[PDB]
């Protein structure tokens, strides 16, 4: 599976140390990088995987992990490095867009404050399975499966602003990328066998008071084992619990007082996650992911 | 007659600096000394906002002199009649990049020798005369041709190497070899605007408008005129690393509204930002105030 | 005989008898949009009285410590006035404005102030960051801050990387404390379009710097503050729709 | 000889230049030409002639019935029949119509544009609309009492089924540009919405749905700028 | 006497040159034009 | 065809001729304009318009300081306020005005320059004040009676604080270069100096100290000459 | 190899094509794939 | 119905102004349209050793590309005067001494 | 003003360039030339 | 190849990448070693009369 | 464009030959000259 | 800034200290009454 689940590679802390599989830069170690604006100086104990290698991450809240590295005057002193493994379950990749026919041929929108989940929001409700962001601005939903027609294109390049948050991507100018409707959702039922279960209103912070129930009725396994890679509760009244399906009954609880454990396993074959929030004040999500192994 | 109030603003609601054609530099007549009260130019009052006209004549002894000096050389049309550089492109047409093509949106504030200029004059209005010179990574020439096309904004940009827009039956395109002196173009003033800004006090959009980090803030499109590609006329790649300069010159100019000249250095393209920690103060630093060098 | 002044615009009726010279921007006057180059092919309305007054601004007071202050135009009048509540209700606008600006002081007092307008007044991300995706950039309320006026943060580049020093190419007037206690500008309607928007595009800016500071012999009034009043003249309006508040 | 220099410009086979080449048959009289009708001269006298708006391009309303927005009686009155944007060179229904597809080979348009409104009801069905344009600013609004705003022309039925509406030329510039988006909005020109005045009052044993045609065109003062490639042509092979 | 080749006006060089100053727009942009040698207040 | 030859100076793009190139866009027409306030039409006519002079540019007086100077009581008289070189394109206070900006994009200069001096003291308090310029030759001199002998004005407070010097164009040929030092000096115009005429006198309970402020231009015989890069940029990265 | 159109004279406008071409000589499009000239929008009253 | 169009011109509908118009209309008309040159057609003249022909011929059709096509089809009848050009390559992009 | 340097016709660029403009033709092909602001019907 | 003139006080070129070959001001010759030799008129630019 | 061929003598700069060079300073207007004795017109003048 | 919207004169101090304000003449009717209080206040006349 991915070593990342969040879309900008935050909680990436991979063991990558180049900007590139291909063509890569040797790059600088983040001790020695202080006339640049972040190193381990004026950051101890490690603000987003910060300390003494060379790896790309992201502290600074920015769309892709990064590094830096130097130049023989033919480069920028900063580098966005592209990782095959963080890709977050729920994204098909980023797409190079060519024009008519488009690859997404469902409905096509446009505004000025698009964030991430708008779109999703949007094709869900017109029950297209896929969504396309072009340039920060453009919604793109449709159903069709040939989105690869035109070519695969590094995730590098894919990487413009969000022109509602900015601190995500929304693709490129002729660039597309693809998210998935099942995430940044909830309810329905997941007949599907390792797939993953993620916030109401992902990336987003859910909205005041989303209620709903989520429902993953898997043929004849034996356990299912649940995990907590993102999980950061603010409010108490925000709660999340794993609720029994055939009588409806409690097995755990978790807020934002009781923090996750790593994983435990749930030895039944029909559970039920319910998530119950507050009006006040919100948090950023939550992610997990399940393994229904028979 | 039905009422007075309605005809007689109207009727008063015509039109509201007849300055002269001066050829050569300003002479002077002589002047004898003055001895008298209630005349003086020199206390003046410059917080009027007005200068003051402290002539020479008014002052000290002056003499006779018809000057000659010509001022024609200070004019905005010939201060901006020289050509400079505006842009480069990077198409580094070779084995690992198999694109074959490069993009360039048209920014002349990316360089700053002449945005420094440009920016004494809020609004102007002028045609331009582009001129892309060519050649490779180490100087050298080669026998090859190029492909220069105008992708205006709104056009299909070009895709790859053998793309359909190539075709160019619309767009403006420039064929060129590489051995060839120079392409030069004329290029007239093609904004949507009557004249040109290079400054905007707000936003192209309406509505909500973050605090946080306002990326769309002092970005005007009547200036921003679209874009700019090259590619070498093939259909298989060549290897060569090229890199071809772009120049433009400023004629027919009219400006307005003068702008002081900036002093800190810039930082990025579209936005005039400074730094707080390092500012370039505009005078030397001197010993002391009664030091002069 | 030139040291008082009378203007009055609209129902109003302003007077400064300290003040002397006014001083009009570019030696236009301000006037309607001319035939021959208007766009807007519906007739724009022209109220003349109702939008053409004096309206007041907040006092902002002046310490021996201060930087400075800024307003943005029309910017200042969307909430307040029938100015509002017009430039709410249409897309597209012209006019042109009369400043005025006020700051009494005892003649025991000193200082000075630098007052002009400033076309097209761009401000400027206080940072030494060039990525271009996490660039310092100034807020919403930083470069639009209504009728309230923020302050600056630099005063000796403008907080747009202009230095100050160069700054009187632009229409000013100083007041100063020895001699007048009041300044005034006429300017017209500078933009490269003949319409804009109101509530998107500010024609220009204000600024009011205090050059030389603020020096009392202690045993006087402490709290000089500073108001400005501002005028509209030959306003215009056209695109009738709906409200819109910013 | 005489004495010259070559000037830089050169050698450069520029597209749109404007010079003699050398004749390939020389002493050469063509065939002699015949008056033939429909000899048209400009562009603009195209952009002057109405054709169809895909107005009701959705999902679910595939064929022809692209072309016609639907009508039906409204229980429950202040209801909102249908609505589009006016932006010619952006996509959406002006994709369909001739002058929307003409703008899109030039970058900038100025002039009024014009719409009208054909109603394809029975003849004793009968019914009052109301047609408002929007200037720029906020989205299409919620109410129509909020859509009143705008320019709006309402519209009575009966014979002469065709009212028009013209959308005036208000803009801060002399010029909009056909792209839209991004920093390119700034160039939007507002939104037309049609709203049900009253209703669609029915007589009995009659349908009660119709159908209107949205057809639009350009006013006289129609003005196009600099030309462009179009967007609808994207030729992936060559013709074989 | 300066001379086009092509059918456009924006192909032309210098081809008008004009002296025009007018200090009065920028130097004394004064309401009340005050005297050239008296006391101004 | 004509007979013709190449003379030299063929096919190099040269920066500052002034040649026909192909036009673009074959038969445009422009957005027409718009009467506009402000049209500038020279550079002289900037040079004619006041900035201040940062002739306080010294270390320990960083920030809005450096463009006032001091302006103190004296108990001993014959006293020495301050004093700059009058050289614009010189390094010093003339980086902070324009017409020393604008002069450094061109090489020479000629003409009168003035400099006008507003007091911001107080309305009681008043204090003559002597203004020297001295042409070239010695350094700037050691007490004022030796500084009388050049062009002096003497001024006088009271109301209308601002005085006006004028800096006579007093040169061996007819323009000096902006460029200053070595040989070079050799154009040098001389040191403006400002000295306490008898005193800053004050009354009780009044601050004994005040501000005045250095603003300085060109006369209307400002005549310039050949272009020249400015040395106020020193561009290091690409602007990305 | 180019060509530039010059003296040109035209009659009886005919609208513009937006099928995709699909032969030279023949103005073949297929109907298994109409391509609507019109984007797909939500719902009628939804513009953009 | 009648196939006309409406003249409903603005004047008639709103409180209009006075505009004296100047926008040009020059570059609107075909004759300018179609000023603008355009690519036509590609031969491919292998004179290689496998090739044992040296010659290629090419039958002028327009028609084979679709960016000029589109042009020409908006007008049923044309007739105009052409000005081709022959611009010329190899493969690789590079010119060489060869006629 | 427009020259060519060859006895053909066809070896001319912009010769006659023309503002000439029939909306008429196709905008209202009507025999009955209806009135500008009546009723058609 | 590139001649630039660099008058008294313009900031002298530092190397090769240097930021005074943007020439917006500087007269320049840009010319090519396979040309004919380049020829530029200069007129009398002294600050003197002779 | 015109037609035209070039001679024989091209690209060739003759030390002796008097033609015209593009101006190096556009709009340039010299320092005005001043009356000085001395003006030599030839040098047949130096040699009596 | 809520006083400002009516008729208003500011005021300078200096020599000349009598400014002079004059509230003019505004009323639906042609004459307002001296009684005011109850339903008289309709011939109100504001408040400097
Ligand atoms: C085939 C010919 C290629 C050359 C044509 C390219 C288009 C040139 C249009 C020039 C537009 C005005 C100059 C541009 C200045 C700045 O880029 C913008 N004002 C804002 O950055
Ligand atoms: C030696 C000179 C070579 C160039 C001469 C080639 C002949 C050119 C004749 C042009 C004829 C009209 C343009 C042709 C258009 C299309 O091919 C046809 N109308 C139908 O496909
Ligand atoms: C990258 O991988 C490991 C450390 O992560 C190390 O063995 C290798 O040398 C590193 N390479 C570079 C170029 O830093
Ligand atoms: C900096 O980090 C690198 C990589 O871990 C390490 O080899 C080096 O010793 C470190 N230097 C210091 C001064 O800590």
């Amino acid at each position: 599976g991915p070593e990342c689940f969040t879309a900008n590679g935050a909680d990436y802390r991979g063991t990558q140390n180049w900007t590139a599989l291909q063509g890569g830069k040797p790059c600088l170690f983040w001790n020695e990088t202080f006339q640049h604006p972040y190193n381990t100086l004026k950051y101890p104990n490690g603000e987003g995987g910060l300390g003494e290698h060379n790896y790309c991450r992201n502290p600074d809240g920015d769309v892709s992990p990064w590094c830096y590295v130097a130049e023989h005057e033919d480069g920028v002193y900063w580098k966005y490095c592209e990782i095959p493994a963080c890709q977050m379950p729920g994204n098909l990749g980023c797409y190079k867009d060519h024009g008519n026919p488009p690859p997404l041929t469902g409905t096509s929108k446009t505004s000025n404050k698009l964030t991430i989940q708008t779109c999703i929001s949007f094709c869900r409700s017109q029950r297209f399975k896929f969504a396309g962001m072009e340039s920060g601005y453009a919604c793109f939903c449709g159903n069709n499966p040939d989105y690869w027609k035109y070519g695969e294109a590094a995730s590098t390049e894919c990487n413009s602003v969000c022109f509602g948050d900015h601190t995500q991507p929304c693709g490129g100018d002729g660039r597309i990328i693809l998210f998935d409707t099942l995430v940044g959702a909830c309810g329905g039922n997941y007949s599907a066998m390792s797939s993953v279960v993620y916030s109401p209103d992902f990336p987003d912070t859910y909205a005041t008071g989303r209620v709903c129930y989520w429902t993953i009725r898997v043929p004849g396994a034996s356990h299912i084992h649940f995990s907590f890679p993102l999980f950061d509760i603010r409010d108490s009244a925000d709660m999340v619990e794993l609720l029994d399906g055939y009588t409806h009954r409690v097995l755990a609880r978790f807020h934002g007082r009781s923090r996750p454990p790593l994983s435990f396993n749930v030895s039944l074959d029909f559970v039920i996650l319910y998530f119950f929030s507050d009006r006040i004040n919100q948090a950023q999500g939550f992610a997990v992911l399940y393994q229904a192994v028979k | 007659d039905p009422v007075e109030d309605i005809i007689h603003d109207a009727l008063s609601s015509t039109v509201r600096t007849s300055g002269q054609d001066v050829n050569t530099a300003a002479g002077t007549a002589p002047s004898s000394h003055r001895l008298e009260t209630g005349r003086v130019p020199a206390l003046q009052a410059a917080e009027t906002g007005a200068t003051s006209n402290a002539t020479d004549e008014n002052m000290i002894e002056t003499r006779c002199v018809m000057n000659r000096n010509g001022v024609l050389e200070a004019t905005i049309s010939h201060f901006f009649s020289r050509s400079g550089l505006v842009g480069v492109v990077n198409l580094t047409d070779g084995g690992t990049d198999t694109t074959g093509y490069a993009v360039w949106d048209i920014d002349i504030m990316g360089f700053v020798q002449l945005r420094r200029k440009c920016e004494m004059f809020t609004y102007m209005r002028f045609n331009a005369e582009f001129t892309f010179v060519t050649t490779t990574e180490n100087g050298e020439a080669r026998p090859f041709m190029l492909q220069y096309m105008y992708v205006p904004p709104g056009a299909p940009k070009p895709t790859g190497r053998d793309a359909f827009q190539w075709q160019t039956a619309t767009n403006p395109s420039v064929f060129v070899k590489l051995t060839d002196p120079p392409a030069q173009v004329s290029v007239p003033f093609m904004s949507p605007a009557s004249a040109y800004q290079w400054f905007y006090d707000g936003y192209p959009t309406f509505g909500q408008h973050p605090e946080t980090s306002n990326t769309t803030y002092g970005q005007c499109p009547n200036n921003m005129m679209g874009t700019f590609a090259v590619r070498v006329v093939s259909r298989v790649a060549s290897q060569l690393k090229l890199q071809t300069r772009v120049y433009m010159k400023l004629k027919h100019v009219r400006a307005w509204i003068p702008r002081p000249i900036r002093s800190q250095p810039y930082l990025l393209k579209n936005f005039p930002n400074y730094d707080s920690s390092k500012i370039t103060y505009s005078a030397r630093d001197r010993a002391s105030i009664k030091q002069a060098n | 005989s030139d040291r008082v002044a009378q203007l009055t615009v609209g129902n109003s009726s302003i007077t400064t008898q300290e003040a002397a010279n006014i001083v009009l921007a570019y030696g236009e006057w301000p006037e309607y949009c001319p035939d021959t180059d208007a766009t807007a092919v519906d007739k724009p309305t022209r109220p003349d009285v109702s939008v053409n007054r004096f309206y007041t601004l907040d006092s902002k007071m002046w310490q021996e410590n201060s930087t400075g202050w800024y307003w943005k135009f029309p910017d200042v009048l969307n909430k307040t006035g029938v100015f509002g509540q017009n430039a709410q209700f249409h897309y597209l606008y012209r006019s042109g404005f009369c400043l005025h600006v006020q700051c009494n002081a005892s003649k025991f007092h000193q200082g000075a102030l630098l007052v002009a307008v400033i076309p097209e007044f761009v401000l400027a991300g206080r940072g030494s960051n060039t990525k271009p995706n996490e660039a310092p950039h100034p807020g919403f309320n930083t470069t639009f801050p209504g009728t309230a006026g923020a302050s600056f943060n630099d005063p000796y580049v403008l907080d747009s990387g202009v230095p100050l020093s160069q700054s009187l190419i632009y229409p000013h007037q100083w007041i100063n404390l020895r001699t007048n206690n009041c300044a005034t500008i006429i300017v017209p309607y500078i933009n490269a379009v003949p319409f804009d928007s109101a509530i998107n595009h500010s024609n220009f800016g204000l600024i009011v710097v205090p050059v030389s500071p603020l020096k009392y012999s202690s045993g006087a009034t402490t709290a000089i503050p500073i108001t400005v009043t501002i005028a509209p003249l030959n306003s215009e309006f056209g695109g009738l729709r709906q409200a819109v508040s910013q | 000889g005489l004495p010259t220099e070559l000037r830089p410009g050169t050698n450069q086979f520029l597209t749109t230049e404007d010079d003699t080449a050398a004749p390939i048959l020389p002493g050469f009289s063509p065939t002699p030409s015949i008056h033939i009708p429909g000899e048209v001269r400009s562009l603009l006298e195209l952009c002057r002639v109405e054709t169809i708006l895909e107005v009701n391009n959705t999902t679910d309303a595939t064929g022809l019935n692209r072309l016609l927005i639907p009508v039906s009686a409204q229980n429950k009155a202040d209801e909102l029949c249908a609505a589009f944007m006016v932006d010619p060179g952006r996509i959406g229904p002006w994709q369909s119509t001739l002058v929307g597809q003409i703008c899109r080979y030039y970058t900038q348009w100025s002039g009024s544009l014009k719409v009208t409104f054909m109603f394809t009801g029975s003849f004793m069905a009968t019914g009052k609309m109301l047609i408002a344009y929007s200037p720029p600013g906020s989205a299409q609004p919620a109410n129509r009492e909020t859509a009143m705003l705008g320019t709006h022309v309402i519209w009575d039925f009966g014979l002469q089924s065709s009212v028009s509406l013209v959308i005036p030329w208000i803009s801060n510039t002399h010029f909009r540009t056909a792209k839209t988006g991004g920093n390119y909005d700034y160039y939007t020109a507002g939104v037309v919405t049609l709203w049900y005045q009253t209703n669609y009052v029915v007589p009995p044993e009659t349908p009660g749905e119709a159908y209107i045609i949205a057809m639009g065109a350009a006013q006289d003062n129609f003005t196009l700028k600099i030309c462009k490639d179009t967007d609808e042509v994207t030729q992936q092979a060559v013709l074989q | 006497t300066n001379i086009n080749y092509y059918k456009d006006s924006y192909a032309a060089s210098a081809s008008r040159q004009d002296f025009t100053q007018d200090p009065k727009k920028f130097t004394q942009p004064v309401l009340d034009s005050i005297r050239e040698l008296s006391a101004p207040l």
